[PDB]
């Protein structure tokens, strides 16, 4: 039993970085909204997303979009850790590459 | 017999006729339709016949060679159904002649065609002209 340890639910907004928590669980550990956090879940996998306030959220879940979750691998029901990190920095250079299956045909 | 005054003189007695070597035209007549291939030309593979212009057809049937029957069902065999027709093709040919653009897109085109109607209607006539139209 911690305060940050929340169950994970379905999201409204469809976006892969915006986090909705209730606003009373945010006040509860401290974190400002708008601002960076670092999210927890199974195996060893973790992210790092902005968090917002939703008052239609309940206290002990968390609510995140499938993107999220399988960066997370936690399906719903599953408990998730949160911690405020609001030290991020800025990033010079990011590599991305895309997928073969998803990307297949476009060019 | 004298396929010669038949079929060709009145296919080229009144227009003059672009002609190329190695091509085959068809003509219709007799209850039937001949495909007459150009054999040889002159002064070029290119040439367009004249009323002056010498017709030779004394030799012997030649082969297809993997040609294909310029009677086989086309949209051109099929009649009274144009708005079909054109639904149909709009949905086949871009597919089929297509495909790699489709399989790019990611998008999915429909597959079950079902043409219902009053027999001797078609549907059968359609199925073979579209499918010879598509080369599928
Ligand atoms: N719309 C059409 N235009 C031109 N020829 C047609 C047309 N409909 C029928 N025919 C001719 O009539 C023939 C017989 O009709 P066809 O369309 O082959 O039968 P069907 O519709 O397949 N019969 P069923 O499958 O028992 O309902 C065709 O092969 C054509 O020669
Ligand atoms: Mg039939």
């Amino acid at each position: 039993k911690s305060p940050n340890r929340l169950v994970v639910d379905e999201a409204i907004n469809d976006d892969n970085s915006v986090v909705s928590l209730h606003p009373a669980t945010m006040e509860k550990l401290q974190l400002f909204r708008g601002d960076t956090i670092l999210i927890k879940g199974k195996k060893r996998k973790d992210t790092v997303c902005i968090a917002l306030a939703d008052e239609t959220c309940e206290e002990p879940k968390i609510r995140m979009n499938k993107v999220v979750r399988s960066n997370l691998r936690v399906r719903l029901g599953d408990v998730i850790s949160v911690h405020q990190c609001p030290d991020v920095k800025y990033g010079k250079r990011v590599h991305i590459l895309p997928v073969d299956d998803t990307v297949e045909g476009v060019t | 017999g004298n396929l010669f005054d038949a079929y060709l003189k009145p296919y080229f007695l009144e227009a003059y006729r672009p002609v190329r070597k190695g091509d085959l035209f068809l003509v219709r007549g007799g209850m039937r339709s001949v495909e007459f291939k150009v054999i040889e030309t002159d002064p070029a593979e290119y040439c367009v016949v004249a009323p002056d212009t010498e017709i030779f057809c004394e030799g012997e049937p030649v082969k297809r060679e993997d040609e294909e029957r310029l009677d086989d069902v086309g949209y051109d065999d099929v009649g009274g159904v144009r708005k079909q027709m054109a639904q149909i093709r709009e949905l086949v040919e871009l597919p089929l002649r297509h495909p790699q653009l489709f399989k790019s897109i990611g998008v999915k085109p429909p597959k079950g065609i079902l043409l219902y109607g009053p027999p001797g209607s078609g549907k059968t006539l359609i199925a073979r002209a579209v499918a010879n139209e598509t080369g599928a």
